RNA sequence: GUCUACGGCCAUACCACCCUGAACGCGCCCGAUCUCGUCUGAUCUCGGAAGCUAAGCAGGGUCGGGCCUGGUUAGUACUUGGAUGGGAGACCGCCUGGGAAUACCGGGUGCUGUAGGCUU
RNA sequence: GUCUCCGUAGUGUAGGGUAUCACGUUCGCCUAACACGCGAAAGGUCCUCGGUUCGAAACCGGGCGGAAACA
RNA sequence: GCCCGGAUAGCUCAGCUGUAGAGCAUCAGACUUUUAAUCUGAGGGUCCAGGGUUCAAGUCCCUGUUCGGGCGCCA
RNA sequence: UUAAAUGGGUAAGAAGCCCGGCUCGCUGGCGUGGAGCCGGGCGUGGAAUGCGAGUGCCUAGUGGGCCACUUUUGGUAAGCA
RNA sequence: GCGCGGGUAAACGGCGGGAGUAACUAUGACUCUCUUAAGGUAGCCAAAUGCCUCGUCAUCUAAUUAGUGACGCGCAUGAAU
RNA sequence: CCAGGUGGGGAGUUUGACUGGGGCGGUACACCUGUCAAACGGUAACGCAGGUGUCCUAAGGCGAGCUCAGGGAGGACAGAAACCUCCCGUGGAGCAGAAGGGCAAAAGCUCGCUUGAUCUUGAUUUUCAGUACGAAUACAGACCGUGAAAGCGGGGCCUCACG
RNA sequence: UCAUAGCGACGUCGCUUUUUGAUCCUUCGAUGUCGGCUCUUCCUAUCAUUGUGAAGCAGAAUUCACCAAGCGUUGGAUUGUU
């Protein structure tokens, strides 16, 4: 009885609800319509999107195009699926982003029957490489990077996935600005610290430095590096072999697992009869407690 | 008397439907518009670009051109003395597909497959659509129930 | 309004976007040998008084501001003119206003 | 300064209320709408009588001023000052304009306020004791003569000013689907939360 | 005053510096915060007049300003409300109420609150 | 039966409070050398994996509030066309067809596309 | 009739952030005493009423008035 | 459109590339039988604004702001 | 918020539908897409009712209107506007 | 020639307003000021000149919006207009 | 003889329109919003409520980041209002102006960079007689800007701001 | 004292064309325009006179109503005046 209430009946009655995904805050519809909408005078040509997402544990990478029923996705990459060859520890980092981008590139190219042509960059390096179509061959695949809500700042892992793609053989337009090799004040691209971050010298030097400063903070930091005995060295060749295996076979297969039952883990919505019984027996219990006195 | 602005008398015309303000649903964007397909003109107000003039709202036309963000359509506009064919350009979100021609085409396709099936089976079949003919004299059962007797209820001045 | 003294823009001669110096256009003096002026002098000659209309109405308040712009490039100094909408108070290259100040002491 | 009411009898000018456009409106002569024992709760005044007019006329505010004063005077003289409650149901929202003494710019200045009624429209409303019906009938009868049209007087079947019928009202409040709240009542649907039920019925 | 002036100046402090400055102030108050300084959302804070006593000593240049602390609290996870992606509410029983502010106060600083006034 | 990424529709999905959450998962969480930012690693960015569902999230709960859909209001209000209908008018009745919206009382409360995981 | 302006210490006067001054009365100094002078005190709910905003004599709406100006 | 003349204590005007002055002023002091009257002081330049020549600008030069005038007039 | 009646637009086929096949310098992962084009098969003529239509040229007079049911603006009202 | 400067009203014309002030009150001889440069002096008046106006007072008659005499903040009298 | 001045002494000519008769008064004379307007559109009156002859090197063009009006709870001076923090907040603020529409990781605010307010041909819409002007919409061709990119931008979110 | 002998506030329903308005239908190839003088007739919403009713009608005088327009409704000063 002090202040007028805000969330009253009328406010709800005229409140408007945003889109489901906007309310969950998972899709910026402004930029989404900005990215995915194909021109009108093409009518069937899908504007492919390289969708990259940062997960506290994983890295999501997929190539999608939207239709009326929803988005159509041709192929996807998963950092949790990455260790099935090559690297086994150090996921959801920049090196992981580049590797999984290259993996997605290669598996798209294979499932397009196109992997042989447009090798991309077999040799990994931090400089600029943008693929070109070759005459007499099917046109080079192009797509754009669907950054999403992530703050696209120079040196963001999503750009690492983009570099993995462009080295893989995808023509994604991009300036040479948002990479570790770029210098802001000097407007220059070093292109060597960039490949250092791409391959992992950026965490390699840090974790090798961390030896002589500490050991137990070392333990609490790279605990899964201690297991697998992941040395600061011997961390170049295994990334190389990861890339080699990416080149060899990027195809992905599931695991046949059908032995499950219908053990419902939730509870269903009770029917009207249950609500009526509940309210009536609550009525009986209340009236009984009162007549008890 | 009144002015001749491009959007006079469109206060309630271009208002968003209640509980529908805000970002346009994206589905209406990637609808695929051919040439010669039939569309109607709505003119959503939240986009102020490519606006059709107030007259064309709520009329149906056929597309004669297609561009990056709009389509060229032909609509018959009634001038005072006669009706003229106008070619106008409107950004996509102001127009929708028209179900009239779609329903006609569905009926036509059913007619074509009916034509196919009636041929070899040898029986003569009906094609046109008739306008609700007379109603086929029939019986109504009683089951021994007495038709209840109505009687107007008496006038009372409630208020 | 305020407009910078120089600006990069498209120049027809060199066919790209070049830096240009702007200046408020000023109407030149009548030739007094051009055809129409000369016909006017011949007509006003002799008797008959004023043989042509005199506007003397002035329903407009201001003028369309015309900016004479020329490409700074040393080889080509072609001068094009662009027109700005009407304005009461015009100014060339004043200080750039900036929002975050005490307005005023 | 006030024209005859027969000039402004008919509602024919597209209801034109006081608004931001209608500025400089003379203050209405009606200010007091509910009279009598307004504190009376729900039962002490069971009978409800209404004046109802079957005509689409606009009624001048001063007319209902005179009518209300007359009804109050009869009530206080005859039924006593405590044993009735007076409520009118019209508000002169419509604004009437007059053009003063050619007719260039004939749109005149507002000078009064009138209220518009329809065929079934209560004007006066009285809740009082049951044995006061003969009193109230005469009270509304004398009140009618202050009104331009011809009106019907009707004893409301409902319990007083409540929107509910008088016959079922006592039981209705007994089984607690209804509660008294000041002059009026509060209908209680059985679709809230059980706490709102359980606070009462106990 | 007039708008767009430079009226106030502040900082936001978190971590070891935050708790040590808070304890510094509380010792300046000898840990007595009396009745209703706590805010119902859970947070609180107080003002003082003389900063020289503790901490840094007087310099004749600087003057005799007071100031006002307003320390805010929280449980691990509260940053979800400020997170850019998938922002959301925090839930009722995860929130903070005044009632437990004094409880944790006395649990940590043995300060005195709610005199019988 | 679910969950994750991308969604379509945009409250049956929203909001409030309560309870349950196995496995993956998503998170919360730790740290700031590098990338990057701020006043502050709070956000943003980067590097991790000691701990936790508490929060978010998902499911369910509420004689919940809404929202959706019904009956009701009601063949009422209103209205196409007709009368040498009534009435002083105000308006009303009739023929002809069409035909609503509160209140009040019921029911329901997210479906679904692609891609990818868990669940004896 | 319309329109414009204005309603304040006894009297007249100016004037959102607690009504100024002059005279009117009382008043106390000075003087031998008066006069004169000076000083203070008292003194107007700012025409009434409704609203507006933290608050209104002020701002906005009415009602009265008074005064012109048109008619 | 051209030629221009002036904007400075509350008011007007002189003026030093060199610390703005004179008055009409405002207020206060002496001065006085009081008032006049007499002086004295303090304070007061919407130095028309922006610049620039500049060591150095009220002045010198532009740019505008007005104020004023005297001239010219085919959209 | 909801929302009539009356009303405005469109469609109710042979210029349509379906099969092949070619061209493109636009588009493009792709035989893409799209458009254009050449052939081929389709007839129960794809609602009612009525009616013969289409098209070209010259051109007078007129450009003060008023009234009737109904809707409606100003006005007290008007054989008022 | 126009401007700038004198002179000129028996030249055309003009003769307003605000403050402050006297032992009832009132007015203001007096002091100051504004807008163009003065601010109606001597005189005369409801006049052939006064809307308000049938101004008011006296007289004239039974009765006078007429007449005369008188008063003058005179809408809007007035000195070779 | 030519030039400049003076020159109602004299000459020629003009001295708008709409208008509940005209005159005075207003502009219903070019425009824009809401209503009148009777649910496509069109629709008069000296019908009503209003507005315009501008303003903006950014108040334009991009991109990033934020959320506003208001309220609640607090915290020295500090209260009805100064400032900070937390909570609620469908927008109830702001977007130059009149009004209407539209707008929330927007079209609002703060920043980084910029001149797409540029150079060209046609088409269409708007009043329309389907003339013009103005304004506007889609393109197409250069040359650019911005962004990582998708794209977006050839002035102002749209409805007026002009020959 | 007493609502209504006589009056009637707040409201409300009308009648008249003797005011003044609003409109501009008739006449601008003209209907002579203010007032007065004279003269006739008509109207009643009756001032008097006939006959009536009512009163706060003792008489006198007066007021309010009904049938009622047959009859009568003046002489002068001032003003062009109504
Ligand atoms: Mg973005
Ligand atoms: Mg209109
Ligand atoms: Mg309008
Ligand atoms: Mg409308
Ligand atoms: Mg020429
Ligand atoms: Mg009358
Ligand atoms: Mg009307
Ligand atoms: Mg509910
Ligand atoms: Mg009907
Ligand atoms: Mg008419
Ligand atoms: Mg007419
Ligand atoms: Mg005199
Ligand atoms: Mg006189
Ligand atoms: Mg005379
Ligand atoms: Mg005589
Ligand atoms: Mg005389
Ligand atoms: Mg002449
Ligand atoms: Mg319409
Ligand atoms: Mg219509
Ligand atoms: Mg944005
Ligand atoms: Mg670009
Ligand atoms: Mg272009
Ligand atoms: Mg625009
Ligand atoms: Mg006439
Ligand atoms: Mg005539
Ligand atoms: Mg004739
Ligand atoms: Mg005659
Ligand atoms: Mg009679
Ligand atoms: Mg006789
Ligand atoms: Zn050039």
């Amino acid at each position: 009885g002090f202040v007028k209430v805000v969330k009253n009946k009328a406010y709800f009655k005229r409140y408007q609800v945003k889109f489901r995904r906007r309310r969950e805050g998972k899709t910026d519809y402004y930029a989404r319509k900005r990215l995915v909408i194909q021109d009108k005078n093409k009518y069937n040509t899908p504007k492919y999107r390289m969708i990259v997402r940062v997960t506290n544990r994983d890295i999501i990478c997929q190539i999608a195009y939207a239709r009326i029923e929803g988005d159509m996705i041709v192929c996807a990459a998963y950092a949790h699926e990455l260790p099935k060859y090559g690297v086994k520890v150090g996921l959801t980092n920049y090196a992981a982003a580049y590797c999984t981008g290259l993996l997605l590139a290669r598996r798209l190219l294979n499932r397009f029957g196109m992997d042989k042509i447009y090798e991309g960059q077999v040799e990994v390096t931090g400089d600029e490489y943008n693929v070109e179509s070759i005459d007499g061959q099917p046109g080079a695949f192009t797509c754009y990077l669907d950054a999403g809500l992530a703050r696209t700042t120079t040196g963001n892992k999503v750009f690492g996935a983009l570099k993995g793609a462009v080295d893989g053989g995808l023509s994604i337009p991009h300036s040479t600005k948002r990479f570790p090799g770029y210098d802001s004040e000097s407007k220059e691209f070093n292109a060597e610290v960039h490949r250092k971050h791409i391959m992992g010298q950026n965490v390699a030097d840090y974790m090798r430095y961390l030896m002589e400063e500490d050991e137990d903070a070392y333990k609490k930091q790279f605990s899964q590096y201690i297991k697998n005995s992941v040395t600061p060295d011997m961390m170049e060749e295994m990334y190389k072999k990861a890339h080699a295996a990416i080149r060899e076979n990027p195809v992905y297969e599931k695991k046949p697992k059908k032995e499950v039952k219908k053990k419902r883990w939730n509870r269903p919505k009770m029917s009207l009869a249950q609500k009526k019984d509940r309210v009536a027996q609550k009525k009986a219990s209340f009236l009984r407690a009162q007549e008890r006195a | 008397t009144n002015t001749k602005g491009k959007r006079r008398g469109t206060r309630y015309m271009f208002s968003r439907p209640f509980r529908k303000h805000g970002v346009v649903p994206l589905a209406t964007y990637m609808r695929i518009y051919k040439k010669g397909d039939i569309v109607d003109i709505k003119g959503m107000g939240t986009v102020q670009k490519g606006m059709p003039h107030k007259c064309y709202h709520g009329k149906t036309g056929r597309v004669y051109n297609v561009t990056q963000h709009a389509v060229g359509i032909v609509v018959n506009k009634q001038v005072k003395g006669k009706i003229l064919a106008k070619r106008i350009n409107v950004r996509i979100e102001h127009i929708k597909h028209s179900k009239s021609r779609d329903s006609f085409l569905k009926r036509v396709k059913e007619n074509d497959q009916k034509k196919k099936e009636a041929k070899e089976k040898g029986t003569w079949v009906q094609l046109k659509r008739q306008p609700a003919p007379p109603r086929e004299a029939h019986f109504v059962r009683t089951n021994g129930k007495e038709p209840e007797l109505l009687e107007p209820i008496p006038y009372e001045f409630m208020a | 309004v305020n407009v910078p003294k120089t600006r990069r823009t498209f120049c027809k001669k060199c066919g790209k976007h070049q830096p240009h110096k702007v200046t408020q256009y000023k109407k030149g003096k009548d030739s007094l040998y051009a055809q129409g002026k000369r016909r006017y002098d011949r007509k006003q000659s002799g008797y008959g008084g004023q043989t042509k209309p005199i506007f003397r109405k002035k329903a407009k308040t201001t003028k369309k501001i015309v900016l004479r712009l020329e490409c700074v490039e040393p080889n080509c100094r072609s001068k094009r003119m662009l027109a700005i909408k009407r304005c009461k108070h015009f100014e060339l290259g004043g200080d750039k206003k900036r929002k975050g100040q005490v307005i005023q002491f | 300064g006030r024209r005859p009411a027969r000039c402004y009898r008919y509602c024919k000018n597209k209801p034109y209320p006081k608004s931001r456009f209608c500025r400089g409106v003379p203050d209405a002569k009606i200010r007091i709408f509910d009279l009598g024992r307004k504190k009376a709760k729900v039962d002490e005044f069971p009978l409800g009588g209404h004046m109802v007019s079957d005509e689409y006329e606009q009624l001048s505010s001063e007319a209902l001023e005179a009518a209300r004063i007359c009804a109050n005077k009869y009530m206080v003289k005859s039924c006593g000052r405590d044993g009735f409650h007076m409520r009118v149901r019209l508000h002169p929202f419509h604004v009437i304009r007059i053009n003063k003494m050619g007719m260039r710019g004939a749109f005149g200045k507002p000078q009064g306020t009138v209220a518009r009624v329809h065929i079934g429209q209560v004007i006066m409303s009285i809740r009082t004791k049951l044995q006061n019906e003969e009193h109230v009938i005469e009270a509304l009868r004398r009140a009618k003569f202050k009104f331009p049209g011809r009106q019907k007087i009707h004893i409301s079947k409902k319990w007083g000013f409540t929107k509910f019928n008088a016959d079922e009202f006592e039981d209705m409040v007994a089984k607690k689907c209804l509660i008294p709240d000041g002059c009026g009542v509060k209908y209680v649907p059985s679709h809230g939360p059980l706490d709102k039920w359980r606070v009462l019925h106990s | 005053i007039r708008r767009n002036e430079k009226i106030a100046v502040h900082c936001t402090v978190r971590g070891a510096k935050a708790e040590e400055i808070l304890e510094k102030g509380l010792k300046v108050r000898e840990y007595e915060l009396r009745k209703n300084n706590f805010s119902d959302t859970g947070n609180f804070g107080f003002g003082i007049q003389e900063h020289i006593d503790l901490g840094i000593k007087y310099d004749p240049s600087i003057g005799i300003y007071g100031l006002d602390f307003y320390v805010v609290l929280g449980r691990p996870g509260f940053s979800i409300a400020d997170k850019k992606r998938r922002t959301g509410c925090i839930g009722a029983k995860h929130r903070i109420s005044k009632e437990e502010a004094m409880r944790w106060f006395q649990q940590k600083y043995d300060g005195i609150i709610l005199p019988g006034k």
